[PDB]
């Protein structure tokens, strides 16, 4: 099965630069139609920025030209995009795509993951990961991760043997210019007693990581 | 370049219903007697997924009940009956000409029976006492319509500019929605007090449901 997964994201600088490469795994990069990358920013849907046929033709969008450059490396089956000068507008999550042999061609069937890239001046924080204790039927219980900066935090529950009832809610912008969440899971009272609840929290812009036992106080 | 523009922006439609989505190209996108218009749904978290490209043309794997129809500047995407799991927001995009653009995209929510929240009040842990700052959250779970009102009151005095609310994207388990709110005080004026209350108002709800704790207790 064809996986296509993204790395290099994060907090970059205004009027810096970043690097992104889409790791293509089960599947030949040589092979591909296109490779492409897309992004996506709040208020703007999806945007296509670049593309590099298996020939090596590369195309970029207008919007962007003259400060993007999309390679290519088969012998790591992986394909890249450089970005300078970068701007406040320039943060978007961006997604790496597939094009097609079949029908125009530039559609995308096949997507990354996305990751997002901060444009900011401010300063990388790690958050700090609070418990919602349970009351003591179906009893309610979670984890608050405070003070975090930037985007994003991803929360699972026991490794991900946990999803049912799990509700992840999207981070807010506090005035002190961190960001907050909280993630909670609803479970049945009877288990308070015997079944262990570990949230695992991590921040990668940080690379703080963290799993926090939620138990009753 | 060509520009997209769908309709509605958005729509909540009763779950089982015909849903009718139409995508206007500012030119045509047709070539050689077919169109090139492509149709995404995108879940919340998830990567854009190809369900019709060339206009009609069903992406292997997608349910039949996605379709998609038009010529020219004009294209339809049709959701025969309406799903719970069909909740995302549907971009068309022209592969006519580069740069390869999409629509703003139309977000679909599934209507169903109202449904009133199970409300939780959580407490500040001791571990982010000891930091100095009180957080107070309050839950709301598994609620329809997303409408819910929330407002403190501490010690019977109505808090006002230091609550956040954050709400979950809609669960395509159930239909439903949750909400946190959270009350951040300080160590200092969190001690000073001792009933703290959470007063939630839905439609679902005759009267305003009040969960509270005693600090301390």
């Amino acid at each position: 099965e064809v996986q296509l997964v993204e790395s290099g994201g994060g907090l970059v600088q205004p009027g810096g630069s970043l690097r992104l490469s889409c790791a293509v795994s089960g599947y030949s990069i040589t092979s591909g139609y296109s490779w492409n990358w897309i992004r996506q920013a709040p208020g703007k849907g999806l945007e296509w920025v670049a593309s590099i046929t298996y020939d090596g033709s590369t195309n970029y969008n207008p919007s962007v030209k003259g400060r993007i450059t999309i390679s290519r490396d088969d012998s790591k089956n992986t394909f890249y995009l450089q970005m300078n000068s970068l701007r406040a507008e320039d943060t978007a999550v961006y997604y790496c795509a597939r094009g097609s042999h079949y029908f125009g061609h530039w559609h995308f069937a096949v997507w990354g993951q996305g990751t997002l890239v901060t444009v900011s001046s401010a300063s990388t924080k790690g958050p700090s990961v609070f418990p919602l204790a349970p009351s003591s039927g179906t009893a309610a219980l979670g984890c608050l991760v405070k003070d975090y900066f930037p985007e994003p935090v991803t929360v699972s529950w026991n490794s991900g043997a946990l999803t049912s009832g799990v509700h992840t809610f999207p981070a807010v912008l506090q005035s002190s210019g961190l960001y907050s969440l909280s993630s909670v899971v609803t479970v049945p009272s009877s288990s308070l007693g015997t079944q262990t609840y570990i949230c695992n929290v991590n921040h990668k812009p940080s690379n703080t990581k963290v799993d926090k036992k939620v138990e009753p106080k | 370049d060509i520009q997209l523009t769908q309709s509605p922006s958005s729509l909540s439609a009763s779950v089982g219903d015909r849903v009718t989505i139409t995508c206007r190209a500012s030119q045509s996108v047709d070539y050689d007697g077919d169109s090139y218009m492509n149709w995404y749904q995108q879940k919340p978290g998830k990567a854009p997924k190809l369900l019709i490209y060339a206009a009609s043309y069903l992406e292997s794997g997608v349910p039949s009940r996605f379709s998609g129809s038009g010529s020219g500047t004009d294209f339809t995407l049709t959701i025969s009956s309406l799903q719970p799991e069909d909740f995302a927001t549907y971009y068309c995009q022209q592969s006519h000409e580069d740069p390869y653009t999409f629509g703003q995209g139309t977000k679909v929510e599934i209507k169903r029976t109202v449904a009133a929240p199970s409300v939780f009040i959580f407490p500040p842990s001791d571990e982010q006492l000891k930091s100095g700052t009180a957080s107070v959250v309050c839950l709301l779970n598994n609620f329809y319509p997303r409408e819910a009102k929330v407002q403190w009151k501490v010690d019977n005095a109505l808090q006002s500019g230091n609550s956040q609310e954050s709400v979950t994207e809609q669960d395509s388990k159930d239909s439903t929605y949750s909400l946190s709110s959270t009350l951040t005080l300080s160590k200092a004026d969190y001690e000073k007090h001792k009933v703290y209350a959470c007063e939630v108002t839905h439609q679902g709800l005759s009267s305003p449901v009040t969960k509270s704790f005693n600090r301390g207790e």
